[PDB]
């Protein structure tokens, strides 16, 4: 849903 | 030997001082559990009555959906959760309990041992002697392993579930802790004069 | 009867170890590379060590994230389920990889492998109590010596937790987390430790874990209400916030 997202 | 445990206002104070007295009994049914010195079995007792009180109405729960029956046989539907703003605290209780508790089709047995195993914490701040108590909790899970060997041998991964519900059954004990009050509200030592005549 | 490890098993423990190894920190030489933060910082919630902590907590938490990626079942999950595995298991999982990472001759813990910090610093630093339900499991989890495996194992279970507010393919995980702990139990028959009842002693360890974290949720409620925003990183924030 956020930095996660493009740690993803 | 899990075969002992097995066997183990004037509405709302009617109850508890029948709920603590049944479970008070049932630890006194509990294999050496009346052998420890009289303030570590209060102090465990105390220290755990949380956790086992909800691992027993989760249990028998189980024949009810998305609903809890506690010792009134007052069938609690969520509705009512939601609407005290307990919605979602009850909730952990259907899903990473009474819905686990189900699927696993965990028995009496099972139950009783993994509320035997809670009651021997032998991380409880205060008791006289640790290494006696944890002893005693490493006993019980061995009886546990050997049952879940013997009685369900085409599931070896049975007994390892079992464990694993506690920690569920852990966080939640603490969130109803954080939630209810009062009773601790009445300075501490409140409770130890019928802990002592029970014993 | 002990029933060791299958084929199909070892393909997926050594999927998983090489997966934790590959994101823990320091590899195999923390104990040269580690530095004591000065005995000053955090005395008798500590700004100075709170800002430090943070300051080095962004990395570990990504490099959690890469261990989870580096799980074939964890990226056959929707990015929603993806996202709540980690908020919740993530604390924990550092928790172990910090108390495994205990030092007897020292009593003190090693942050990203290269940051010693003594209970009282980490409890001024923030965690408070928790800090002594880390320390205190570090101290438990040095008799039972785990090797990387082993370790890796724990947080693949940790990972895949089936309880987790707001799942959708639960059964789905809930399968995962099986495979794991089937491989798990194996692989420590095959450790043959001597000592008793190791296995079921490892498993009351995941309680512990689960606890930490959620006195770690708590905790940060109250950082908030104490410390600034400003002085948290956005990644942190993402992880804990709701
Ligand atoms: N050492 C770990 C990474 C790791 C990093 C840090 I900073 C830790 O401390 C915390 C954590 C959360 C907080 O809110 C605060 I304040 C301090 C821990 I515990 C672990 C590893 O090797 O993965």
């Amino acid at each position: 849903h956020k930095i996660l997202h493009r740690l993803l | 030997p899990v075969e002992r445990i097995l066997e183990a206002v004037t509405n709302i104070c009617q109850a508890a001082d029948k709920q603590l007295f049944t479970l008070v009994e049932w630890a006194k049914r509990i294999p050496h559990f009346s052998e420890l010195p009289l303030d570590d079995q209060v102090i465990l007792l105390r220290a755990g009555w949380n956790e086992l009180l909800i691992a027993s109405f989760s249990h028998r729960s189980i024949a009810v959906k998305d609903g809890i029956l506690l010792a009134t046989g007052l069938h609690v539907h969520r509705n009512s959760a939601h609407s005290a703003g307990v919605g979602a605290i009850f909730d952990r209780v259907l899903t990473e309990l009474v819905s686990k508790m189900r699927d696993m089709q965990m028995d009496k047995t099972e139950l009783g041992c993994l509320r035997a195993i809670v009651l021997f914490n032998p991380d409880s701040k205060g008791l006289s002697n640790p290494a006696e108590v944890e002893a005693l909790r490493e006993k019980v899970y061995a009886s546990l392993e050997a049952y879940c060997k013997h009685k369900y041998p085409e599931q070896p991964g049975r007994f390892a579930k079992l464990l694993l519900r506690l920690p569920a059954l852990r966080s939640i004990g603490l969130k109803c802790l954080e939630h209810l009050f009062f009773f601790k509200l009445i300075g501490d030592t409140p409770i130890d004069t019928f802990l002592m005549e029970m014993l | 009867h002990k029933p060791e490890p299958t084929d199909e098993e070892w393909e997926l423990i050594k999927t998983v170890t090489e997966a934790h190894v590959a994101t823990n920190a320091q590899g195999s030489h923390w104990k040269q590379k580690r530095k004591f933060l000065p005995e000053d910082i955090g005395q008798a919630v500590d700004l100075e060590a709170f800002s430090h902590f943070t300051k080095i907590i962004t990395p570990a938490i990504t490099r959690v994230v890469d261990f989870a990626k580096k799980l074939p079942m964890f990226c056959e999950l929707p990015c929603e389920d993806q996202i709540i595995l980690l908020k919740g298991c993530c604390m924990e999982i550092m928790s172990l990889r910090a108390a495994v990472r205990y030092d007897p001759e020292s009593e003190t813990l090693t942050l990203n492998g290269e940051m010693a910090v003594t209970r009282g610093q980490l409890k001024n630093g923030g965690l408070g109590v928790v800090s002594d339900a880390i320390f205190d499991l570090g101290m438990s989890l040095s008799s039972f010596n785990l090797d990387d495996t082993e370790v890796a194992l724990l947080q693949a279970v940790l990972l895949m937790s089936s309880d987790r507010p707001g799942l959708a393919c639960v059964e789905r995980i809930e399968k995962y987390q099986d495979s794991f702990l089937l491989a798990f139990e194996h692989y420590i028959n095959y450790r043959k430790h001597h000592v008793t009842h190791f296995w079921p002693k490892l498993l009351m360890k995941v309680t512990d874990l689960r606890m930490i974290g959620a006195c770690h949720a708590s905790r940060f409620l109250h950082m908030k209400v104490e410390c600034p925003t400003e002085l948290f990183p956005p990644l942190f924030l993402e992880v804990f916030e709701d």
